[PDB]
DNA sequence: ATGCATGCATGCGCATGCATGC
DNA sequence: GCATGCATGCGCATGCATGCAT
């Protein structure tokens, strides 16, 4: 045992003792905090260890406890450093002046909540190793989230008016159910034995955000023979609206059961996500075919697009694709009918917290906004071609069935792969990329030259250029993205020109060809994305002629 | 479902023998069924196995192998299945229309306890880095066989249904049996009629064989004297009539014969542990035999030019080069070593040049 | 001390998805 | 190319058993 006042001590002589960091930065947050400009305040257990370590262990071991006894330090804190009132008050900070002006529980006049990051010599545990060792204790946790829940409001102190006294009556809220009151037990009430009743203000009492999520374990991690196990966080404050189903996240919370068996659950306290042609290094060759997907990840100025990849067996069309759904940010791969139907479109499920029915999307509402990769194309049903040329002609799916009526925002760009022309896909995708092999004794040696090093040395044969790794590629991509060219009105007088012919050349051309103004706003989209490569603001001739060279390179494929 | 001192057994096993532990494995692996040695040394691959292999951009390299048999029939493929089976630690046996793709893959089912979705395990997600075989294959429909492409391609299973989604690992090896489409193979149609399967699937296997059964009168003759001393053979320490670790086994007068004096078959606990022993190994690649792989994958590309009068059975792509790789690894795994040498991939070579070609009878 | 809301099957009615047979 | 047989989720009401808040 030890007394918590000496360790309170130890807790406000540290707040206000670390300048080894050069700037007081808890001082500006104290100040921020008391003049009602910050909400929230992190402490870093890394930022502990320069005092006496066993504070962190004792943290680690009843973290609830401490958190209280940070908040009432910081409350206590407070007065010191604020300087002047509240520039613009809100209808909450006009009750706490008005009470003040005039004993109230402490969490009622607090406004800001303080929550710990876990230390980085800590190491991130296992969903399916945390047990009843790890309750009551400090746990990191790295998963993906499946399930989110809307925010609502829940109660923290409830507010009690009287019948016939202007007394107020403060009741704190520790339970997912509570007794609401009914007798009055303010004094004046207690003496004159008037017995009047109590009646609920929704105005003063005191609400806060609240989200359920649900996590899951990595592929990796799984044990053989055995499925990843789900767990359940609860989210409150200024961490709603961080996580986001399909991310993969590491959250540092507190293990705790609720009630001689019991449930457990996790309260979360930080939550974090987790040539320039060098796409997929181990395979050699395809020269021609990575500059299409690096132009479908940068994207166009509707500017979306769209690319499929027809081959022969054995030529590795499905490495590529997973390499375009690791490297995009938001990416969803498809394998076949295991995900076919309820896996793309929405589903209607029960709520969690409301009881009542909500919309779940599928593969292609995860991906708005990113990359969608389906390998073995053909084998897919007839509903799920129709959904994906819906969406990839409107970008919105429409569901009209008995309990759906909704209308679903899709902007996504699809990659598909497929094996050997039917007219649809030529008509309705933007770029078809069809690979054909044919045996050459030279080709052949120097391939199998290239898969020998790569199995032998684990690693892609070095050249003169070295390639890059993926935070690189997506920090370049991220600044690619910002910019927004246009086409300048003269070159109208050339591209139209480049078009014309090339539509002429086509009716020479009377076997198999397909052209429409499709062509014409791939060959703009494709020399917009060129342009933003360059960050230029005005387009330039250079990039429609790329553009035309790889548009007809996709077309001489036979 | 280890013994102590059979380490100093398998150590002076290993480095006595050195290149005939992997011939003498091959021999023994099944008294009860005689010849198909080919089968025997690709079976023994199988339970052997390649090397997996994980890279820094996270690509995955499968390290299984895949073999289909097709033959007449009364050629004991079957018989090589449940051997198989009872072998192997981790065997699952899923004929044709015995499991559909609903089985053979985990799928999602609605809790009405709690209102949440679950997943369940399929017959391949249950055999986790084992060996699944398949009878009667050729029954099987297309829709099973685009399911287990995705098994057989890289190992695992994506499964997605609107608030759940996941992916599970199914790094297994498959076995699989077919009957001709004409019920007995005919010998001078091509491979390609009688096999009658799409490219995909076949170059998705990594070995193909076809057994016949020619009835030549020596070979007839052998077959009958191996097939009736089983027969008559009866276990030591039972009464007639009666109703119902040493390296090498005890000699038999009826399950080896008097000619068999010479040599001996390895027992069945020590063949297992040794099988476990060597899948612990972890061999390594040389420089000299990477090149003679490489000049002999092209000089394979290239003989459609000097293939003769003979047809080919499957289609040769880049993933022959990953099937010769991996076959020469498993032959580095049967004898306790550490790199790769010329020998190791000649076995393989011949492995393939026996597999890959046939003759067509006029 | 007593009557009632709830947990646990089970029938009812329905729609939806997967396979196949003409 | 489509209607139907065979699971399976959804939503619901109804009946049998029991455990205790007013
Ligand atoms: N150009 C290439 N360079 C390197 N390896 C290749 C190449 N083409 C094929 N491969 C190898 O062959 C295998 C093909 O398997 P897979 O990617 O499933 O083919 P597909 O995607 O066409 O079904 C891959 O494992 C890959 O390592
Ligand atoms: N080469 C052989 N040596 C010994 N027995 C054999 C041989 N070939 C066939 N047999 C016998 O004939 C039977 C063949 O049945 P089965 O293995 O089911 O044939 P398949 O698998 O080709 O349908 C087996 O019971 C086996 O005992
Ligand atoms: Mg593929
Ligand atoms: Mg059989
Ligand atoms: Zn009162």
């Amino acid at each position: 045992l030890k007394d918590y006042a000496l360790e309170k001590e130890k807790v406000k002589k540290f707040l206000q003792e670390f300048y080894q960091d050069k700037q007081f930065k808890y001082g500006n947050q104290l100040v921020r905090l008391a003049h009602r400009e910050q909400v929230a305040l992190y402490v870093d257990l890394d930022d502990v260890a320069e005092d006496d370590p066993e504070l962190v262990d004792s943290i680690c071991e009843n973290a609830r406890r401490y958190a209280k006894l940070f908040a009432d330090a910081v409350q206590e804190l407070l007065p010191q450093y604020k300087e002047r009132e509240v520039v613009n008050k809100d209808v909450l900070d006009v009750y706490i002046e008005h009470r003040l002006m005039m004993q109230y529980p402490a969490e009622l006049m607090r406004r800001f909540e303080l929550y710990f990051q876990g230390p980085s010599s800590n190491k991130p545990r296992v969903i399916r190793e945390v047990r009843a060792d790890s309750v009551g204790k400090l746990v990191t946790v790295r998963g993906i989230v499946t399930r989110v829940s809307e925010v609502k409001p829940k109660m923290v102190v409830a507010t009690y008016t009287c019948d016939q006294c202007g007394a107020e009556t403060y009741q704190p809220i520790q339970s997912p159910t509570f007794m609401p009151l009914i007798m009055c037990p303010s004094q004046e009430c207690q003496t004159n034995r008037s017995g009047g009743r109590l009646y609920l203000q929704t105005r003063g009492s005191r609400f806060i955000k609240f989200q359920e999520m649900k996590m899951q374990e990595h592929s990796d991690q799984v044990p053989v023979g055995n499925i990843p196990r789900s767990i359940t966080v609860l989210v409150e404050g200024e961490n709603t609206r961080i996580a986001q189903p399909g991310d993969h996240v590491s959250v540092t919370g507190i293990f705790l059961p609720i009630l001689l068996l019991s449930e457990t659950y996790l309260e979360a306290h930080r939550i974090v996500k987790m040539l320039a042609a060098s796409i997929a290094p181990e395979i050699y060759g395809h020269e021609d075919v990575k500059k299409a997907l690096l132009l479908l990840l940068v994207g166009g100025v509707r500017g979306n697009i769209n690319i499929c990849l027809m081959g022969d067996p054995g030529v590795a069309k499905s490495q590529l694709l997973s390499y375009i759904d690791r490297l995009a940010p938001r990416s969803q791969y498809t394998t076949g009918r295991g995900s076919s139907g309820v896996g793309l479109t929405a589903a209607v499920l029960r709520d969690s917290v409301s009881g009542e029915l909500t919309l779940e999307g599928g593969a292609l509402v995860l991906a708005d906004q990113g990359v969608c990769c389906i390998d073995e194309f053909d084998k897919m049903a007839e509903a799920d071609r129709t959904a994906i040329h819906e969406v990839m002609e409107q970008q919105t799916i429409s569901i009209a069935k008995a309990g759906i009526l909704t209308t679903l925002n899709a902007r996504c760009s699809i990659l598909a792969a497929a094996n050997p022309l039917p007219a649809a896909l030529l008509s309705r995708f933007d770029l078809l990329w069809l690979i054909q092999d044919r045996p050459d004794r030279d080709n052949d040696l120097r391939l199998a030259q290239h898969i020998t090093y790569v199995h032998q040395h684990s690693r892609q044969p070095p050249s003169q250029f070295e390639p890059l790794d993926m935070k690189l590629m997506r920090r370049y991509i991220a600044m690619c993205r910002e910019k927004q060219p246009m086409v300048p009105e003269s070159l109208a007088d050339y591209i139209t020109a480049a078009y014309v012919e090339m539509r002429r050349e086509a009716w020479a051309s009377k076997d198999a060809t397909y052209t429409s103004a499709r062509t014409l706003l791939a060959i703009l989209r494709l020399s917009t994305a060129l342009a933003r490569l360059r960050m230029v603001d005005v387009v330039e001739k250079e990039d429609v002629n790329e553009a035309i060279r790889l548009m007809e390179m996709s077309k001489d494929s036979l | 479902s280890f013994s102590a001192e059979d380490i100093a057994k398998i150590k002076k096993f290993s480095k006595t023998r050195s290149k005939d532990i992997f011939d003498q494995l091959a021999k023994s692996l099944a008294p009860s069924i005689h010849g198909h040695d080919y089968v025997k040394k690709a079976i023994l691959c199988l339970l052997l196995g390649g090397v997996e292999r994980d890279l820094e951009n996270g690509s995955h390299i499968r390290g299984d192998i895949n073999i289909l048999l097709i033959g007449d029939p009364s050629v004991a493929k079957s018989q090589l299945l449940r051997y198989v089976l009872c072998t192997a630690p981790r065997a699952i046996p899923t004929t044709g229309r015995g499991s559909s793709g609903v089985g053979l893959t985990a799928a999602v089912t609605t809790d009405q306890e709690t209102g949440e979705r679950r997943l369940e395990a399929g017959a391949m997600v249950l055999a986790d880095r084992g060996v699944v075989c398949i009878d009667e294959f050729d029954k099987m429909s297309d829709m099973d066989r685009t399911a287990i492409h995705e098994v057989m391609e890289q190992g695992r299973v994506t499964i997605a249904k609107a608030g759940i989604h996941a992916r599970l690992n199914a790094r297994c090896s498959v076995l699989a049996a077919a009957n001709p489409v004409y019920g007995r193979y005919d010998q001078y149609k091509t491979p390609m009629e009688n096999i009658g399967l799409q490219d995909s699937l076949l170059s998705r296997f990594d070995l193909l064989f076809i057994m016949l059964d020619q009835m030549d009168p020596e070979q007839d003759r052998e077959i009958s004297d191996h097939v009736l001393r089983m027969h008559r053979y009866r276990a030591p320490g039972e009464q007639d009539g009666d109703a119902m670790t040493q390296i090498y086994e005890k000699h038999d007068n009826l399950l080896h014969g008097t000619k068999k004096k010479k040599e001996k078959m390895v027992s069945a606990a020590f063949m297992k542990k040794y099988i476990h022993v060597a899948k612990i190994i972890k061999p390594v690649l040389t420089q000299e035999s990477a090149t003679y792989i490489a000049e002999e994958y092209s000089r394979l590309r290239s003989q459609d030019s000097m293939s003769s009068d003979t047809a080919r059975t499957s289609p040769v792509t880049a993933r022959t080069l990953e099937t010769l790789i991996r076959l020469a690894t498993a032959h580095a795994k049967a004898r306790m070593s550490k790199t790769v040498d010329l020998q190791d991939a000649e076995e393989a070579v011949e492995l393939v040049q026996y597999a890959y070609f046939k003759k067509v009878l006029e």
